[PDB]
């Protein structure tokens, strides 16, 4: 079980080539991922025996893209088995504002358009360009259904006339309600300061941010990208991450003359300390290398709870993409030298 | 909910196993029994010779001359069936589980002592518990068959303290694998 | 465990008039629940079933639909609940005709696995290996042209049909149960 | 008790209406769809009610691959090869390995007699021999294990120009209609059934010995087709073809893995957010467009969050693949405790006694 | 004899920086986005970022939780009407 | 696991008679279910 | 509240086996024989 | 609830696996064989 489901999923820096097998050199074809071999010895049972603990390289792996996947489990059985099958689909309608706008009598015209390319619309368990290996696709047809509710021609003439008046019109937002930026980190980078020109800020809530791999981002604008080559999961449009022990600290200016907290509020006056590195003023807590400051913030940010101590939250008001659910932290003892 | 887990503060019940505790005993399926085969397969084989049956125009059918024309005369063949070595697999990881996560605890009074070796007078040294030796045989796989049971040997036993108990190896590990450990601990103010 | 096997159902009184009157449904003579090749296409969620009865039970049971469709809530969903024994599968087969060379193979004539297994009984094995000929490839570079069907599975439920307006549960007493015009007269029954 | 009236219509309605696409244009890339939807008079309508019907085919790929392991002789050991023969100088001699399962009664000038007729009148139980096509088979064999090695028996392996493969994940289509691996070639016709009856007899009895050479072994040697679709070789001694003796250590893997399929919520099946193909939702009255929307408006990850924001998400839905990434906890994070190594497990001699010693 | 190593991992999720004067989650809308001092001019702003390293090239993605809204009416038979807004930004024009 | 929990309960009319051995007569008694026997190659993993 | 109270014998049958598998030399192989004995000709 | 049992009115609703009403198939993992070894351990010998 353990050589199967870590080792054949490892870093390319540890895979050299088969003796007298011939082996294609493109690093992205399925026959090249197969044919590569890694040694088995390399993760057998005498491994941190004895730890709640990961692999060191598995850090910045992306694990969904994986053959333990349930859910994709279920979704291409669906389909079947085979290399060749048709299909019979619903899509539903995205667009926040038009997803429960309130319709009303009238005649009209209505018009979208969608991507044949094979990498968006299909997602690989294992990541090949399948542009190289294939895959094909057609559309035969498209027809519009839609339902209606069998009123009483009164009461619907009633409900339109005090719908019209333009007193009581429909208002909508989106759930998320954010403007996202992003921006590049080279090679082996380490420092990022970024910018952004005197302007109002009139009604402003607050920050989030996270990690990506500029590999696995398709590009906006374009309506297809040729230099595109990745068909696994896709976090900008997924919701799955996992570069978020990648950061380190953060600090925030205004007219490059005040820090943000201003007067005295945390540990450090001066930014957001995350993850502490070994330092002796014990500041981490929970057995994590992560700052009470950062720690209670996060708390609070997400259930106003902190100022009363700590607990568990509640179930209910907790959600699968909570801050609370996904947080392990992990241990273990190492040979000194 | 006491179920889910808080590092801080420990957050974790000592909690047994239902199933070891009380076992539900139903046998396997064993219908099908499994063959281990040589490396090779086919494990042993006898020396053979091409024959070219002769022309035959009477009274020669099994007549036959010496095909070494084409063929190399150290020709190897097994004939039968293979040879091959039986075991089952099931009842006997069902045996291995059973014996280690029950006998191991039983009441002290029933496992003699060991011969050849040291094993210290005081009873509640770890090399005491370490060194007895208990016979498999009282808790053999056809115990009880077919009967939601609990061992009253075991009863009086607390089976809290054990060593499937989730909470204690949480417990353990978050401090990990090792012998000389710091720790960077806090603690709540517990009084009403 | 067999209610997936129903084929289609028809009402009327007195030999007068298709129960759901008015137009209300796509095809108002009879109705409809699974179909064979369907060239409208109504069939939804991959499974063959006609996408209007869905719609019908899910009305008549969580009186959701109307304005689309979605998990229903936990509570409201029972035990004996439809949504928790609706199970849509397909899979795709070997063509016998866009294929040339099919063969029809009983099971006498079969062998995979030859000479690790028992032949026809679970038996000491016997045989030469060989590679087998039962398992049709349908992967890589080499698979043969195929055909594909689909079924649905549910069980541990009833259908049910109400005698509503628009099949919603507004209230235990139903109304046209009311409707003089219907609830003051008397009729027959047919059905198919 | 319900309402009493006021709630539906009794002149006649649809309960669902079905539109066709007035407009449809295709690209390199993406094709283009356009509608014209009308909600009649006194008629009122909830959007969220509508969506988009697709139908199509498709294929994925060769590399498409759901199951692991293989299926194709698994239970097999990794090592051992099929019955083979192959060629060898000293100018050129042949070499063979093959195993004979099946004992029958005895041998004849021609092919091995399996049974006899039932006798007659005059009719006295032809000898009725096997029938190349498929006589012999590959999985008869003695029942019990105190066989008693019969004098005569066959079995069946293939010509030297079929390329060596192991025996695990293996296969051949078959070509005679009632199982019986053998490319058929053409005479005049698929007629020929291309098969050789060869004989073979003790070596040192072969060799010299009171009595002409008596033959015990009848081979039926053969030609089909072969392949490997879901294994490839692990270690291969030599770089070369042409199957040598050495080639019979050859072994084989099965590969990966591939589970392809069409992404959660159908994400990217439609264009947003970018300017180039924007849609249109407008009244017919004019040309006057209601959806104007941004390159920011990640309405992707937001209508994510916001479906799992409502209700729960571990169930799947099969209305429009709404299935989350799911994966193990454990892979991610290992939880080593170890094994039960207690008392060993052991294999044992089909009879039960390893060897007896007459006394 | 040996050393130690602590770690964590928190993934499917992002990290949230409230613009309170608490970092508390009061309302759908800050008291300080209903400062004045924030609300009646301009200022720059600029930021700092330090991370661990990697070898292949990343990238950062940076959200400004805002409000997004939108209005539509419908005056008469067969006409919509919508007027969408970005809280801090643009759109369209303004003559 | 497949032979045993699917295979031992396929219908009748696809599972045969023994041979050389006892069996009854009634379709329904206990010995008569037991006794019978099925090829073990129907739903192997090799399938579906 | 109100409930009914029975109580009495019962006999299963010689048909009854609650548990798969054999529970006699569970790991014995299928086929081995045993210490035996038996007659023959000349 | 149904779900859970009582003792009281010999209460428990019976049910069934999920995967025996239907299959699933994905193989195995099986790249490293596995062995058989001498009570000793190398068996074989001979005399030097
Ligand atoms: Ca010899």
């Amino acid at each position: 079980f353990l050589y199967s489901n870590i080792a054949l999923y490892l870093p390319d820096k540890l895979k050299y080539n088969p003796t007298n097998v011939e082996i294609s050199d493109n690093p992205n074809t399925y026959d090249y991922m197969n044919k590569r071999v890694v040694a088995p010895g390399l993760v057998d049972c005498y491994i941190n025996l004895g730890a709640r603990w990961s692999l060191e390289y598995m850090d910045n792996v992306n694990p969904f893209n994986h053959h333990r996947n349930a859910g994709l489990r279920y979704r291409s059985m669906l389909l079947g088995n085979g290399r060749y099958v048709p299909f019979h689909i619903q899509v539903p309608q995205k667009f926040f504002a038009i997803k429960n706008l309130l319709l009303l009598p009238g005649s009209y015209t209505y018009e979208w358009n969608f991507r044949k390319d094979v990498n968006m619309v299909l997602q690989s368990s294992l990541g090949n360009d399948l542009r190289v290996d294939g895959a094909s696709i057609k559309f035969d047809s498209i027809c519009l259904y839609a339902t209606f509710f069998p009123m009483a021609h009164n009461t619907a003439s009633t409900l339109e006339a005090m719908l019209r008046n333009d007193t009581n019109d429909q208002s909508f937002n989106d759930y998320l309600s954010a403007a996202n930026m992003l921006y590049p980190i080279p090679a082996n980078a380490t420092n990022v300061p970024i910018s952004i020109p005197s302007r109002n800020w009139a009604a402003f809530r607050g920050w989030a941010f996270t990690r990506l791999k500029t590999k696995e981002t398709p590009s906006l604008g374009s309506g297809y990208d040729p230099y595109y080559t990745y068909s696994g999961s896709i976090p900008y449009l997924d919701g799955t991450f996992y570069l978020n022990h990648t950061f380190k600290k953060v600090a925030i200016t205004f007219d490059s003359s005040v820090s943000w907290p201003g007067n005295d509020r945390l540990l450090t006056p001066n930014e957001f300390e995350i993850k502490r590195s070994v330092d002796g003023e014990g500041y981490n807590v929970a057995q994590c290398n992560m700052t009470k400051d950062w720690f209670l913030v996060q708390m609070l940010a997400n259930y106003n709870i902190g100022y009363q101590g700590f607990y568990i939250p509640e179930s209910y008001k907790d959600r699968m993409y909570s801050f609370f659910r996904n947080f392990q932290p992990m241990s273990r003892q190492v040979v000194d030298d | 909910d006491r179920t889910r887990y808080f590092s801080m503060w420990n957050q974790a019940v000592d909690s047994y196993d239902p199933d070891v505790r009380i076992i539900e005993n139903h046998g396997t399926e064993d219908e099908l029994p499994n063959y281990c085969f040589p490396l090779g397969g086919i494990g042993i084989t006898d020396t053979f010779q091409a024959v070219k049956t002769t022309a035959a125009n009477g009274d020669q059918g099994n007549t036959t001359w010496q095909k070494d024309s084409t063929f190399a005369e150290r020709n190897e063949i097994g004939v039968g069936n293979n040879f091959a070595m039986e075991i089952n697999l099931n009842a006997n990881l069902w045996r291995n589980f059973l014996y280690s996560n029950i006998a191991l605890y039983l009441p002290d009074k029933l496992k003699y002592n060991p011969t050849n070796v040291e094993i210290s007078d005081n009873p509640n040294t770890y090399d005491y518990m370490n060194k007895r030796v208990v016979a498999p045989g009282l808790v053999d796989c056809y115990i009880n068959l077919g009967a939601r049971w609990s061992l009253e040997y075991m009863d009086n036993v607390n089976p809290f303290n054990h060593h499937r108990n989730a909470g204690l190896r949480y417990r353990s590990m978050l401090l990990g694998n090792g012998r000389y450990v710091p720790f960077h601990i806090q603690v709540p103010q517990k009084f009403f | 465990y067999l209610n997936h096997t129903f084929k289609k159902v028809a009402i009327t009184f007195d030999s007068s008039v298709s129960w759901p009157g008015n137009d209300r449904l796509l095809t108002p003579n009879e109705f409809e629940i699974k179909r064979s090749v369907d060239g409208e296409g109504y069939n939804v969620a991959q499974c063959n079933m006609t996408k209007d009865w869905f719609l019908v039970q899910m009305l008549a049971n969580y009186n959701i639909g109307y304005q689309g469709f979605y998990i229903p809530e936990s509570y409201k969903d029972r035990m004996y609940s439809f949504f928790r024994n609706f199970q849509p599968m397909s899979r795709q087969v070997v063509d016998d005709t866009k294929y040339k060379d099919y063969q029809q193979v009983g099971i006498i004539h079969q062998h995979n696995n030859s000479g690790f297994v028992g032949y026809l009984a679970p038996t000491m094995r016997e045989g030469q290996a060989y590679p087998a000929n039962v398992p049709y490839p349908l992967i890589g570079k080499t698979a043969v042209d195929s055909i594909t069907q689909k079924k649905f599975l549910c069980d541990r439920t009833l259908w049910r049909i109400p005698f509503s307006s628009n099949f919603m549960s507004m209230g235990a007493l139903t109304d046209l149960g009311q409707n003089l015009l219907y609830a003051n007269s008397a009729h027959a029954l047919d059905m198919t | 008790v319900a309402p009493t009236h006021d709630v539906t219509t009794d002149r006649s309605q649809r309960l669902t209406l079905r539109f066709i696409p007035v407009d449809r244009e295709d690209t390199a890339y993406s094709y283009k769809a356009r509608f014209t939807l009308a909600v009649g008079d006194n008629r009122v309508l909830d959007m969220a009610s509508t969506y988009f019907d697709i139908r199509g085919v498709l294929d994925r790929g060769p590399t498409f691959k759901p199951y692991s392991g293989t299926a194709y002789n698994a239970l097999a050991p990794k090592g051992a090869p099929n019955s083979c023969e192959w060629e060898q100088n000293e100018a050129k001699k042949t070499h063979v390995y093959a195993q004979a399962p099946l004992s029958g009664i005895k041998i004849t000038k021609e092919g091995l007699q399996i049974g006899t007729a039932d006798a007659t009148v005059a009719g006295a139980g032809k000898e009725i021999f096997a029938d190349k096509t498929f006589q012999p088979e590959p999985q008869v064999g003695e029942s019990q294990w105190n066989e008693a090695d019969a004098t005569a028996a066959g079995g069946r392996v293939l010509k030297k120009t079929t390329p060596m493969k192991p025996c695990y994940g293996s296969y051949a289509r078959p070509t005679n209609s009632n199982g019986g691996q053998g490319v058929m070639v053409e005479q005049n016709g698929k007629l020929e059934s291309q098969v050789e009856m060869q004989f073979f007899s003790t070596s040192t009895n072969a060799t010299n010995e009171v009595n002409n050479i008596q033959p015990t072994v009848v081979l039926y040697s053969e030609d089909v087709n072969m392949e490997t679709p879901d294994t490839h070789l692990s270690y291969k001694p030599k770089m070369g073809d042409k199957n040598a003796k050495v080639m019979l250590g050859q072994q084989a893997m099965p590969n990966r893995p591939n589970y392809i399929a069409f992404r959660d919520n159908f994400i990217g099946l439609m264009y947003y957010n970018s300017t180039g193909n924007m849609g249109v939702l407008a009244g017919q009255a004019s040309q006057l467009n209601a959806v104007v929307d941004l390159q920011d408006r990640n309405t992707e990850l937001s209508y994510q969050l916001l479906l799992d924001s409502i209700g729960d998400r571990t169930r799947y839905f099969s209305m429009w693949n709404q299935a989350v990434d799911s994966y193990d906890p454990d892979v991610r994070i290992i939880e080593n405790h170890g094994t039960e190594d207690e008392l060993p497990n052991y294999c044992f001699p089909l009879g039960g006694i390893g060897i007896t010693d007459t006394f | 004899d040996s050393i130690t190593q602590k770690k964590f991992l928190c993934d499917r999720t992002l990290w949230r920086i409230p613009f309170s004067s608490n970092f508390m989650s009061m309302g759908a809308l800050t008291d300080l986005g209903q400062n004045l001092l924030y609300a009646n001019s301009a200022h720059a702003l600029d930021m700092t970022f330090e991370v661990d390293p990697m070898d292949e090239p990343t990238l950062l993605y940076v959200l400004f939780e805002v409000f997004d809204v939108v209005r539509v009416h419908q005056p008469h038979r067969g006409v919509i009407e919508t007027v969408y807004l970005r809280t801090p930004f643009s759109a369209g024009n303004a003559t």
